[PDB]
């Protein structure tokens, strides 16, 4: 009878229409923007959220943002490329592993930038490092890995221990020394 | 934006070797903009047909928020004369011809580009020796090729370089003249007039309308080389400017010697918050549109026109409605 | 338009953010540095041996007892690939979903910067090092031993006698093994630890709820929506309408942006504990009390939690204590100089199966009499407390 | 002060020595680490004990027992530190 | 009265007749204007 449904927080979830069907009411959603930038090689590449891609498109003309233009992904302009974290555009997958990177995408992906024109950055993983192994034999003698060589570094570590101590003049800084003001 | 083309100076102060956001009119970036060609007249050997023009006169455009005007982009640079494809001269800066009007009327033919009795009519004269700017209510005149005579086409102003433009003097009336033939001048309130020097170098034109009047802005008083655009010029009109429109200006050149004329590009002014860097001298070398792009926004956030290198949060797309749907209980019908 | 003239203030709440998701990612590369261990034996069926410890080895990425922990607790997951593909269609709606929610508020969850199959790696590696540690004071040299002999030598730490190991031998794993299978049906409302790593979703999600709720509050106009106030009211006042909820809205992020900034640093301060716990818990045997487990600490076994590390530490805990004679050493009449003390042992009366004042050695931890020997005494100078034994002298004393 | 017996409390590797300098707000720590390397397998033993007599045994004090094929007899074992890779005659000092 | 020295502005602000050793912060002199300096447009006055 009641044709309005509303959540605990009075947003309306559901409607009874004429034709008697039952509808859900869902918002809207927009589609999430990110950018990954390299100032060294000044290579722009678009992460699109969780999107699947389909939704996505180059020209974008189904959805409408404040912001007047896309990046101009020029040149190999190739096409976007579905990933973990999300839809990318400016990424090729390039199937290569890297210990540490500058820029990290996402669970344990990393954009590479060409080096210096620089071509699109190449879409990479993390590789785990591998501890030494060393099998455990099964008779009563052990395995043993010791070093044959040695060397010496040295690791910096700096702890605060102190912060400014400033004493400010509340009547002075309040009224900048007027008399009316005070 | 990186050259920081059609970027007013903010007349209110100047800055030095700092970098800050500004809001202010600005013309979008990567803005084409319109582009105005004049050209010379058809000639035969001694004598000129008629004028050669476009259609920019039957053109209507709205004033807005005010628009800016490159002058002489190309200069001294070999080019094709708009009215003789074969023939080729080497190209020489031109002044635009402006007339904004607060309402349009249709002409005695019924043409479009009439205006109403409140017109602003800025025009070059003497080979762009002088610019003036007048109210001057135009009134149509009744003659062969007139916009109250029949057989009207278009409403043109003329030069002779042969005879107008002289090194010894260079005549002052000629282009009026030429527009006195077009249209009788009636109660006609402030009339100004601004000197310009001689010389191909490019320059930025811009004009707004403000409470206070109507203000015109040009490079060449404080920043010829820069392009930067101070205030020169104020004209008290108060009533809202709401069209304008391009007038086509033809010059009279003997058949056998013609030049190329510089087109000049006019781009709308939209009000915009752009980061802008000032020199030590102060003025704009570079400028960001933050509005243009993401990398730009990220710009703009940090004021800076370096940012470090990682992965950053923008402005989101948002879904844009196919249809509208509308439900209600049905009004009901009369019964016949 | 009227955000525009605000300017910077929604520009720092996104660089405050911003700072913040780069300082969690530095910690969690700072930790799992400290983590992974540069030599290790690799995991194998079986591995344990008489210890069944086979709920911490992976199946074929994430342990048995990882993916329990995770599957008992109630946490809403992001899609991350094609998430906002799933709440295109979402259904009814259940709990009102915060992910499904965030496209529209416009708040976005970062995903995680390592894998969980990356994550569990490094569990994998770490698990590996504690059985090969190695007793010699190996820091920089892996021993690869059984789990079970790593086991005899921390039992040998805590003082239990190295005779008595070998006799129970079959007895330890069997224990060790009913301490284990407890860990499988630990998680529960009653386990303060389960409920920790439940408070600690339940504060991340409070937090995408306040956003979610704070768009639903109207302040000072007729309603939420900025559209729904445009069409019923004229633009003078529109005006004022919408400053009155873009005031609100930027207050409710300021506010949202100081809680993520005192959570970051408490959880920065918290990793570090976590690392220093993994060095002298997971890592090696520890001689503090309470500082990792109750009772006397043996070996630690760490897997990864939603928000954290779980640590579980197996101790050693002492029953049906007896009360006995002891003497702080024994002297040679004959001989007062020579004089010998326990290590790691109390010398007991024997009066089992033995003459009166017969004197025993036995460990700290456990209660077995066993013959004096050179191996478990210490030749010290003599004390007036030291007892003076005429006959029947420990091998030690025999001049 | 002292050497620090715990692993990356001070620094990565086995510290050795750690010198603290005055800083702008705070006090900067450097810290000097042992650092292996070249690491290489070699079969060890738990202890040795006398066949003649089976009560009598040894075990390696903060090293390993290790067998050694080079410049010696088949079956020999030799004393290495835990830290550093050297082959050394087993004594009393090195063995409990 | 508070207004008449520093230290009697102390005693107001912790509202005590006693006040602990220490040092403490105080309202800071600020420079008097020597003279006045005037620069106007030449001429250009409105036309009545």
């Amino acid at each position: 009878q009641q044709r309005f449904v509303y959540d605990a927080y009075q947003n309306l979830v559901g409607y009874y229409s004429d034709d008697g069907n039952y509808y859900c009411l869902r918002a809207c959603v927009s589609v999430p923007v990110s950018v990954i930038y390299d100032k060294e090689t000044k290579t722009h590449a678009t992460l699109f959220g969780s999107v699947a891609c389909e939704h996505i498109s180059s020209t974008m003309s189904q959805y409408s943002r404040s912001t007047r233009s896309m990046l101009k992904r020029r040149d190999s302009t190739y096409g976007p490329l579905q990933t973990p974290v999300g839809c990318v555009l400016g990424l090729v997958n390039s199937s290569l592993f890297v210990e540490d990177c500058k820029l990290p995408l996402g669970q344990s992906l990393c954009a590479l930038p060409d080096t210096p024109v620089p071509g699109e950055m190449r879409l990479a993983s993390i590789a785990f490092n591998h501890p030494i192994q060393v099998d455990q034999l099964n008779s009563s003698y052990f395995k043993l890995s010791i070093p044959t060589n040695f060397s010496f570094g040295v690791t910096q570590e700096y702890i605060q221990t102190t912060i400014q101590k400033v004493t400010v003049d509340c009547k002075q800084y309040v009224c900048n020394g007027f008399q009316k003001c005070e | 934006v990186s050259k920081a083309d059609g970027i007013i100076y903010p007349q209110g102060r100047t800055y030095s070797n700092i970098t800050i956001t500004y809001q202010g009119l600005f013309p979008y970036q990567g803005d084409h903009g319109d582009m105005y060609v004049y050209s010379a007249g058809h000639a035969t050997g001694t004598t000129p047909q008629k004028l050669f023009v476009a259609n920019y006169s039957q053109d209507v455009k709205q004033f807005a928020n005010g628009f800016v005007v490159r002058i002489g982009a190309a200069a001294n640079s070999t080019g094709t004369v708009i009215i003789s494809p074969s023939t080729s001269a080497t190209i020489r800066k031109i002044y635009p011809a402006f007339m904004l009007g607060s309402s349009v009327g249709n002409f005695s033919d019924g043409k479009m580009g009439r205006f109403f009795n409140h017109t602003l009519v800025l025009l070059p004269d003497g080979c762009g020796t002088l610019l003036r700017a007048f109210y001057c209510i135009l009134e149509p005149r009744s003659g062969n090729h007139c916009p109250a005579g029949n057989s009207y086409t278009s409403f043109a102003t003329y030069h002779t370089p042969a005879t107008d433009c002289s090194d010894g003097n260079y005549n002052r009336n000629a282009s009026l003249n030429s527009f006195k033939e077009y249209f009788n001048l009636r109660n006609c309130t402030f009339m100004y007039t601004y000197n310009i020097t001689e010389d191909e170098i490019l320059e930025w034109f811009g004009i707004t309308q403000t409470a206070q009047g109507v203000h015109l802005f040009s490079s060449r008083y404080v920043d010829l080389y820069g392009g930067n655009m101070f205030q020169f010029a104020t004209l008290p009109v108060y009533d809202t400017i709401k069209y304008y429109s391009i007038i086509p200006h033809s010059i009279r050149s003997i058949q056998s010697d013609r030049k190329a004329w510089a087109a000049f590009y006019v781009y709308k002014l939209q009000p915009l918050t752009f980061l802008l860097d000032f020199s030590v001298d102060g003025y704009i070398r570079r400028a960001i549109d933050c509005g243009f792009n993401d990398l730009s926004q990220l710009h703009c956030s940090y004021e800076s026109f370096d940012v470090e290198s990682g992965v950053y949060s923008v402005s989101s797309f948002e879904a844009k409605p196919s249809g509208s749907v509308v439900e209600q209980a049905e009004g009901v019908e009369c019964d016949f | 338009q009227l955000l525009r003239e605000y300017g910077q203030f929604c520009s720092k709440i996104n660089q405050a953010l911003h700072g913040a998701n780069l300082r969690q990612d530095d910690s969690v590369r700072n930790l799992f540095a400290s983590v992974k261990s540069s030599q290790s034996s690799p995991i194998i069926p079986g591995f344990g041996g008489d210890f069944n410890l086979t709920l911490l080895e992976p199946v074929s990425a994430r342990s048995a007892i990882e993916d329990l922990l995770f599957d008992k607790v109630t946490i809403a997951d992001p899609g991350y690939m094609q998430g906002y593909d799933d709440c295109m269609q979402q259904g009814p709606a259940s709990a009102r979903d915060l992910i499904c929610a965030q496209y529209v508020a416009g708040y976005k969850v970062l995903p995680p910067l390592m894998d969980v199959n990356m994550e569990a790696a490094y569990t994998s590696s770490l698990l590996g090092s504690i059985a090969g540690v190695g007793w010699t004071a190996g820091l920089s040299s892996f021993a690869a031993i059984p789990f079970a002999q790593s086991i005899f030598y921390r039992l040998n730490g805590v003082g239990i006698t190295q005779q008595v190991l070998s006799e129970n031998q079959k007895l330890i794993a069997n224990k060790f093994n009913q301490a284990l299978g407890a860990m499988q049906t630990g998680f529960t409302t009653t386990n303060e630890a389960f409920q920790k790593v439940q408070d600690a979703v339940n504060n991340n999600a409070q937090a995408l709820s306040k956003l979610a709720s704070e768009l639903s509050n109207t302040f000072g106009a007729i309603s939420a929506s900025i559209g729904d106030i445009i069409q019923r009211l004229d633009p003078p006042e529109q005006d004022a309408q919408i400053d009155r909820l873009i005031n609100g809205r930027l207050t409710t992020l300021n506010a949202f942006v100081a809680q993520q900034l005192v959570r970051s640093e408490s959880a920065a301060l918290s990793a570090q504990l976590a690392k220093d716990k993994v060095n002298e818990c997971v890592k090696a045997q520890s001689k503090r009390s309470g500082f990792c487990g109750q009772g006397t600490h043996i070996v630690s076994f760490v897997v990864n939690a939603p928000n954290g590390l779980y640590f579980m530490h197996v101790g050693y805990y002492p029953s049906n204590h007896i009360e006995v004679v002891s003497a702080y050493g024994l002297c040679d009449a004959a001989n007062p100089t020579n004089c010998i003390a326990p290590v790691n042992g109390y010398f007991i009366k024997t009066n089992n199966t033995r003459i009166v004042d017969e004197w025993s050695y036995t460990g700290s931890s456990f209660y077995a009499p066993e013959p004096i020997t050179s191996l478990n005494t210490k030749y010290v100078a003599p004390q007036v407390t030291y007892q003076n034994i005429s006959t029947n002298l420990p091998p030690p004393l025999l001049g």
